[PDB]
């Protein structure tokens, strides 16, 4: 919450999950959309977004092809 | 996703005569519920265009054209006059009639709000720094919190009641703009600020610099003297460990002066006994009018022998 | 996801409700209503400090038409509904957060200690008609530090359907601290005392006991960290229908300092010894004196914990 | 809803998708986390979850490494 005590879950908008391959590392990087209003001004979690959260669990696949 | 993400929310956006007035606003734009009493205190954001449904409409049958962007103009203007006029003294909404420009004391009260959240979320934020114009006895002055560059715009972000919002008189926010007015003292075989009995002084005021602050009458006058730290910030002594008040008898040239003898002896030494118990106390000399009113006008936080 | 979930909603949240209301909007508000429903001019000071009878629907008149563009399902049926249902967390966030009406916006769940000013002006007849008449006998909804309990006035059957006849101004309602109209529910927990040559309670100086309690229900009733304590000693005749010492001829707060099995245990030592006696000289000056034992939280929040109103030598 | 009618979709906070192995069964659980005000006070969907919704398909992924 905007006074930094921890709240309710915030309802919630979109997810988006972004990946790129530099020298043999995949860098992921997302962000959980939510409703406005709740999250403070600045920091990780702010305005409307959850940057990079740990309230995420997601299944990451490898394979080769040509 | 960039950081241009935003959703829509269960809080009222910023994109009528009701029976829930003016409770429902008042959460509408984040205040809580826990400090609703402060609803009726503290106005809207000026900045928003809510606080201005008090008004009649700039296109209805002769009214004036009262707006956020007239409002603006007239703020960032200097023309402080026209907005109690024309704004402040018709406001007159939010069940409240001593609508003002917040003194000294308010603002520092509402920075201590807007930290806690106790306000509207618009003013829990502009409350936290700036330059904000304050009113103390129909005059005019600009405070600073924070240590911000003074060439940061006025900002006025809401009207409080004259009243009801509680100031807090000491100074740790809010920094003000405390008069000096330039002075002698004669010293010699005259003034004297030593301990083991009575301090007296022999000042010297300028004509011309007594009458821009509201003195053109250079007999209604009195004075006090205060024994304590001054302000670090300011270098008033607020809470003074000896507070004592005197009157003067002076009688020159194209400046006047003033006269100054502390009673010590004609009661208890103490201001010696107490002045001289710490070594960071200082001895600091203040003007008002006879019935303490007028510009305060200081004299500088003095050392042994006005050093 | 485990069952202390929660999410924030359209249905009981702001955003939805706009500036509007269903009731009439004038200037004889809200004083006129009042003595519509039957308040006397007499006692109109309370007309902003009671809102209208949850029974009529001249309550609901504060909120936006039911049927207008965005608003919320609120009517008097939809309310008795959530209240019979025991869904009371819904009434605060639904109604109660946003009734805002009669000028008055600190409304609340009236206290235990409101009940019983509300069960006196409704016999003096200082309130509405509807409500002089339902304050007078019933099972009522209360809550204190945001905690809700039921009180009965008059000792009426335990099944008798939760009563809220009406919402009341947290500050501006005056609440009555005796207990004598509404009865409480006051927690009795489960403890023993080891006795022997350890605890004592007879007279002739301090009374010492070591008592000990049970985990599982010292976090049913939120104590789960069991050093987060405080104890209070009570002297002087118990409620009769309670049994608490509600107002002891003596008080005396006092620490603990002890550290067993699936349970754990605490003492009690009183400061009689090394200054007055007066514990004995006051507990063993009157036959029908008890002394009680009372727990709280560290700063004396949390649910109240009582033990019995003891005689000497703890019978 | 709690008046015991079906209403619109609810909006959404949240999905749990969790996975115990006990004696070569793979136990799933699911929990679809809502906004509150609208479920039933107990129940399969209530307070603010729907509990191993039929609401949701999954994929589920096995596989065996050392």
């Amino acid at each position: 919450q905007k006074d930094g005590s921890k709240g309710p879950h915030a309802l919630l908008s979109g997810i988006s999950l972004n990946w790129t391959l530099t020298n043999k590392v995949w860098d992921v990087t997302a962000s959980i959309g939510i409703e406005s209003g709740i999250l403070p001004t600045s920091g990780i979690d702010s305005g409307s977004l959850l940057r990079n959260p740990k309230s995420l669990s997601f299944i990451a696949f490898q394979w080769c092809e040509n | 996703f960039n950081d241009n993400y935003s959703s829509t929310s269960t809080v009222y956006a910023t994109s009528s005569e009701h029976l829930r007035y003016p409770y429902l606003e008042c959460i509408k734009i984040g205040m809580s519920r826990d400090y609703l009493e402060n609803c009726v205190k503290v106005s809207f954001p000026t900045s928003q265009d809510m606080f201005y449904d008090a008004y009649p409409s700039t296109e209805s049958d002769g009214a004036k054209t009262r707006t956020k962007e007239d409002f603006s103009a007239r703020l960032l203007a200097g023309d402080y006059d026209s907005l109690q006029k024309l704004y402040i003294d018709f406001y007159l909404a939010q069940t409240t009639f001593d609508w003002e420009i917040p003194t000294r004391d308010q603002i520092e009260t509402l920075v201590n709000y807007a930290n806690e959240g106790k306000l509207s979320t618009a003013l829990n934020q502009e409350y936290i720094t700036g330059r904000f114009l304050t009113k103390e006895n129909g005059r005019y002055d600009i405070v600073n919190v924070g240590g911000v560059p003074d060439n940061t715009p006025v900002k006025l972000p809401a009207i409080v009641s004259k009243r009801g919002l509680m100031g807090t008189t000491s100074v740790v926010n809010a920094i003000p703009n405390e008069i000096y007015p330039h002075i002698k003292v004669y010293e010699g075989t005259l003034s004297r600020l030593k301990p083991g009995g009575a301090m007296i002084a022999v000042l010297e005021y300028d004509v011309n610099e007594l009458s821009k602050h509201g003195y053109t009458n250079l007999w209604d006058v009195q004075f006090k003297v205060l024994v304590g730290v001054p302000h670090a910030e300011t270098g008033v002594i607020y809470d003074p460990v000896y507070e004592e008040t005197v009157k003067p008898y002076q009688p020159l040239t194209g400046k006047k002066l003033y006269n100054v003898s502390t009673n010590d002896m004609h009661n208890g030494y103490k201001w010696s006994n107490t002045m001289f118990s710490n070594s960071n106390y200082k001895t600091q000399i203040l003007l008002t009018k006879g019935d303490g009113s007028g510009v305060k006008l200081y004299s500088k936080a003095y050392s042994e022998n006005f050093k």
